[PDB]
């Protein structure tokens, strides 16, 4: 019933500044203090700040006093934090969490994940990873499709539009010269391939693009 | 500020086993001390409150000590939904402060992986790149070793590893190792194998195409 929901992924250049949201619902917003945290790879969890809605009060951390702004619009029922000169070091997922009765961060965002960088964004290339001409048979078989060359974070890979979910392995991403890669493979029936559409569906917010790869058979 | 410490970033345990992670800070904090579980989504959900306080849908399981700087957070009898990484969070006063937290992994019964290998796709080939794919599945423990060998050639560059998150439903992981090369590197060789080295065997997993179809 309490929900936070935070905007999506920013690319933003060094220098630049960012401006995120967290839109609650489900609960008296001015009456609750709203408090943002940013979690940086091997930094742990990091207390920004936090607002009161109802009369506009905030408190910082020192170190992010003129560094990030916390504001709120009632009529909006939302919480925004404006972070300013980014640095590499400001690239994280950052956090609205809200605060009390009696209880301390109770109800948290999905978290917003901030890129600061110069590159552009890039598209992934997706290839499909289907079994060699020469491979031994059997009743099931494994599929999968190579994504290669993105930049930002994250892309996100479903089977058949989400039908698909049982034995699928999604590795983790990897950043090589700038670039991400990653793979995402399922083992279904043999009955089920090449009989019906495997499809992989390839997302990437940060360039908006949904593709899709079709698994096929090798050409004989 | 009061720093928060974590006794360790990891814990191993197996299912049924007490589980404990610790938390130690800088000043007396009384009772102010607060636990989180962060799930691989990134979805964090609060389960102990005020040092020993469970919150909501928290199992029985847990429960929570503190002396006002060394706490933990106990969980008796492991489950496989315990799968994560565990914070505390101190909240006297701002600023608030966190522990840079434990990953929690299920220590399972060992697990050979299955192993399969995927030319490059014709689509990648008349674009100039070739890619290979060695893919390891559901196996345990983690550690995993992959050596590619190019024409009976072991080939380290232009490789690059990366496992999945700890299977949240029987424990297992998988890994992929992929070979980067262009096309023309690639239509030079023939034999291309990947090998595993895993602790369920002495002797590799080997796995092998030739690009001669034959
Ligand atoms: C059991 O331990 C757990 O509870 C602790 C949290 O408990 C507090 O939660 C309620 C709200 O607390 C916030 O609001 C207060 C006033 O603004 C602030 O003290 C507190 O904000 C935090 O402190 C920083 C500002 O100093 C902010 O950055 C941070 O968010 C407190 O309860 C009071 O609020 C509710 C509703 O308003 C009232 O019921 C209660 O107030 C009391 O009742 C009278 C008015 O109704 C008033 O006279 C009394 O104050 C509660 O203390 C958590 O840390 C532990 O885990």
């Amino acid at each position: 019933e309490v929900q936070l929901q935070q905007s999506g992924t920013v690319l933003a250049r060094p220098g630049t500044s960012v401006k995120m949201s967290c839109k609650a619902s489900g609960y008296s917003f001015t009456n609750y203090w709203m408090h943002w945290v940013k979690q940086r790879p091997g930094q742990g969890l990091e207390w920004i700040g936090s607002i009161y809605p109802g009369n506009s009060d905030t408190n910082y951390k020192q170190k992010f006093k003129g560094k990030a702004k916390l504001t709120a619009v009632t009529s909006a029922s939302t919480a925004y934090m404006e972070v300013n000169s980014l640095t590499n070091e400001d690239s994280a997922v950052y956090y609205c969490t809200r605060f009390g009765n009696y209880v301390p961060f109770a109800y948290w965002g999905q978290g917003t994940l901030v890129t600061v960088s110069a590159a552009t964004t890039t598209a992934p290339s997706v290839y499909p990873l289907v079994p060699g001409c020469s491979d031994t048979s059997g009743s099931s078989v494994t599929l999968g499709c190579l994504v290669k060359g993105y930049f930002p974070e994250p892309v996100t890979v479903k089977w058949n539009y989400g039908a698909l979910s049982s034995g699928v392995r999604t590795v983790s991403s990897v950043l090589q010269s700038g670039f991400y890669s990653l793979s995402s493979l399922v083992t279904v029936p043999s009955s089920t391939w090449p009989s019906q559409t495997v499809i992989c569906n390839v997302a990437h917010p940060a360039s908006k693009t949904e593709l899709i790869k079709r698994i096929e058979p090798r050409i004989p | 500020d009061i720093q928060m410490t974590q006794t360790t970033s990891s814990l191993s345990a197996s299912l049924g086993d007490r589980v404990t992670i610790g938390c130690r800070a800088s000043q007396d904090i009384g009772s102010y001390l607060n636990w989180y579980q962060q799930k691989p989504d990134g979805a964090v959900r609060l389960l102990i409150y005020y040092t020993s306080r469970l919150h909501s849908g928290v199992p029985s399981r847990f429960s929570g000590s503190g002396s006002g700087t060394h706490f933990s957070l106990t969980i008796s009898n492991l489950e496989q939904e315990d799968i994560g990484t565990y914070f505390c969070h101190q909240d006297t006063k701002p600023p608030y402060t966190f522990g840079s937290g434990t990953k929690l992994e299920i220590k399972r019964a060992d697990a050979a992986p299955t192993v399969s290998i995927f030319p490059p796709s014709s689509e990648q080939l008349t674009s100039g790149g070739a890619s290979v794919v060695c893919f390891l599945n559901n196996f345990y423990p983690k550690d995993i070793n992959v050596k590619w060998k190019i024409d009976g050639s072991e080939r380290q560059n232009g490789v690059l590893n990366s496992w999945t998150d700890q299977d949240s439903k029987d424990s297992t992981y998988s890994m992929s190792s992929t070979l980067t090369l262009t096309k023309d590197e690639y239509e030079r060789h023939n034999s291309y194998t990947c090998e595993a080295t895993h602790k369920t065997s002495t002797s590799p997993i080997v796995k092998s195409f030739n690009r001669n179809e034959c």
